[PDB]
RNA sequence: AGCCAGGAUGUUGGCUUAGAAGCAGCCAUCAUUUAAAGAAAGCGUAAUAGCUCACUGGUCGAGUCGGCCUGCGCGGAAGA
């Protein structure tokens, strides 16, 4: 059952979004059912060994957000054009 | 100490035995004649192999051993000549018995705990010389 | 000696190893295998 | 070698090389060689690319071109002017920015897949790495 | 090399054959060929003798479930157990004229009745008769 | 990692060949006894023999192996 830490974005848009991949985050979305959307950041070196398992694309994972828990799907992923690397994540709320 | 393959009551020939044996040393007319002398009882026409033990003052002693499977497989699949290509060309049929009769004899020389292993053995033969077990 | 920008072991026996800021490949098995780059 | 069978025009504009691939995912085999690198790949480097990969695997599995040279390029030989008109085209060329699946490949074991595509990388011109099929 | 799953399955073999024996011979066999232990072995399957070359850790887990925790110093250096399963001694028998014939290894404690033999000594079994003898 | 020892039986597997025995080539690559030992990884022979590897028991006693993201360097580097 993976576990994923997460922190709300305090900004948006592609100067902050960069600034948290040179800062080895990046940046990732829940979204579905009645709540809003919630733009999160993630760690990442911790998904991507995680997410180099199959399960991660076929289970409930649970996202830890301010000591609360999100039960979510992945959804879809942007990966870097050539590096081993992870630019994006959907979460879809499952 | 050399090993080689003879027919049964037929030994001194000079390309088959006599330069091969004889570059070390060995009589060779003692060594045919002796060697016949106890295969007489062998099947006519069974390729037997020895094993020739030669010492320093060129004497010698030999053990006889029981003939190969792939010989004793080509009499009892009735053939001559094992495949060219072995399991992509078949060429014939022993039915388990005839495995157990060779095992049973090459029992006498395998190295198996059981009559089973031995049989497997000479199945393993079999299957070298593209010849099925029927 | 082989001299050459790209250097390699060959074989099994073959070692890199450097010497004196230069790379080299030296072999127990076979001369023939003993570079320099270069 | 690939060309375009035929085209609505001759020639075309030298035109720029800005941006990063589409196509960087290994969509039809089971393994791919990706562009890491910037640039223009003729068509008998594809080719001799193409070929390597193939003795590597004594032609067995599969293998995918997901590029196309359909870029004609011209040139002006020995002892000629500038100007006098655009030049004729003598070969064509695929324009490569960093991501995109070159090749893709299935039905044969990882490791020589690995062994064939870096045969076929030391034929280009331009940095490549190694790639694999992810579920999403 | 041997998984963790394999070396507890190679243990457990070894223990059961232990509880089901009777006497046990351990020699060291280093430097002989393969060819005079084949031929060991059919003196052991012939004389009813399980053969076995294993670990001196491993052994020294089968041992202790019980009564041959004596034997643990036998297992310094190469080792080579005989469980006499059916009929008592003559592999510690066996293991001498084989193991003074060949001048190759040496012998190192036997194990009977719970209780350690002693190299020299061994001549104890390696003489006691046949059942099959009392009559 | 180093060091000791083993690396066996059918069997010289089948075909081919003057010979082809793990080791020119072609096909097969099973099975046995195994702690382990490929119908053989390389040298070797006219063919054997002979050396060695894979693999395994022993000794030793706490680390060891090599892919990933990255910083700075090294070779590649010859001209009047
Ligand atoms: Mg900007
Ligand atoms: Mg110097
Ligand atoms: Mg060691
Ligand atoms: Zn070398």
């Amino acid at each position: 059952m993976f576990t994923i830490n997460a922190e709300v974005r305090k900004e948006q848009g592609k100067g902050a979004s960069r600034r948290l991949r040179a800062a080895n985050k990046f940046p990732a979305i829940i979204y579905g059912g009645k709540e809003a959307p919630l733009a999160i950041e993630l760690d990442h070196d911790k998904v991507m060994n995680m997410q180099a398992k199959a399960e991660f694309y076929s289970e409930v994972l649970t996202i830890v957000v301010d000591g609360k828990e999100i039960k979510v799907k992945a959804q879809d992923v942007q990966r870097h054009p050539y590096k081993p690397k992870l630019q994006h994540i959907d979460f879809v709320r499952a | 100490y050399v090993k080689l393959q003879v027919a049964a009551g037929m030994a001194n020939p000079s390309p088959p035995v006599g330069p091969a044996l004889g570059q070390q040393g060995v009589n060779i007319m003692e060594f045919c004649k002796a060697f016949n002398a106890k295969t007489d009882s062998i099947e006519k026409g069974l390729p037997i192999p020895v094993v020739i033990t030669v010492y320093a003052d060129r004497s010698f002693t030999f053990v006889t051993k029981t003939p190969p499977a792939a010989v004793l497989l080509k009499k009892a699949a009735g053939i001559k000549s094992g495949s060219g290509k072995p399991n992509k060309d078949k060429v014939g049929k022993i039915s388990r018995a005839q495995l157990q009769e060779i095992a049973q004899t090459k029992a006498a020389d395998m190295t198996g705990a059981d009559i089973e292993a031995m049989t497997r053995s000479i199945e393993g033969t079999a299957r070298s010389m593209g010849l099925v077990v029927e | 000696m082989k001299v050459r920008a790209s250097v390699k072991k060959l074989c099994r026996n073959c070692k890199i190893v450097k010497r004196d800021g230069v790379i080299r490949v030296i072999c127990s098995a076979e001369p023939k295998h003993k570079q320099r780059q270069g | 070698m690939l060309q375009p069978k035929r085209t609505k025009f001759r020639k075309m504009h030298k035109g720029r090389n800005r941006g990063l691939a589409q196509g960087t995912d290994v969509s039809f085999g089971s393994f791919g060689l990706k562009a890491v690198g910037r640039g223009r790949l003729t068509a008998r480097q594809i080719e001799a690319a193409r070929r390597a990969m193939t003795r590597a695997v004594k032609r067995q599995g599969k293998i995918w071109i997901r590029v196309f040279p359909d870029k004609p390029i011209t040139e002006k030989p020995l002892a000629v002017r500038m100007g006098k008109g655009k030049g004729n085209v003598e070969y064509w060329v695929a324009l490569i920015q960093p991501g995109k699946v070159l090749y893709e490949m299935d039905g044969v074991p990882e490791e020589l897949a690995r062994e064939a595509f870096k045969l076929a990388a030391a034929k280009l011109p331009i940095k490549t790495t190694f790639v694999t099929k992810t579920v999403m | 090399a041997l998984n963790l799953q394999d070396k507890q399955a190679i243990v457990a073999e070894v223990s059961e054959v232990a509880k089901g024996a009777l006497s046990a011979v351990v020699a060291d066999s280093r430097g002989v060929t393969v060819d005079k232990m084949t031929e060991l072995r059919k003196a052991g399957r012939e004389a009813g003798v399980y053969m076995r070359v294993v670990r001196n850790t491993l052994l020294r887990r089968a041992v202790e479930g019980t009564p041959f925790e004596c034997l643990k110093d036998a297992f310094v250096g190469p080792t080579l157990i005989a469980y006499v399963t059916e009929h008592p001694g003559a592999a510690a028998r066996l293991f001498k004229e084989f193991a003074k014939a060949n001048a190759k290894f040496e012998v190192k404690a036997a194990a009977f009745e719970g209780e350690l033999i002693p190299a020299s000594q061994i001549d104890r079994l390696a003489t006691l008769p046949t059942y099959e003898e009392a009559i």
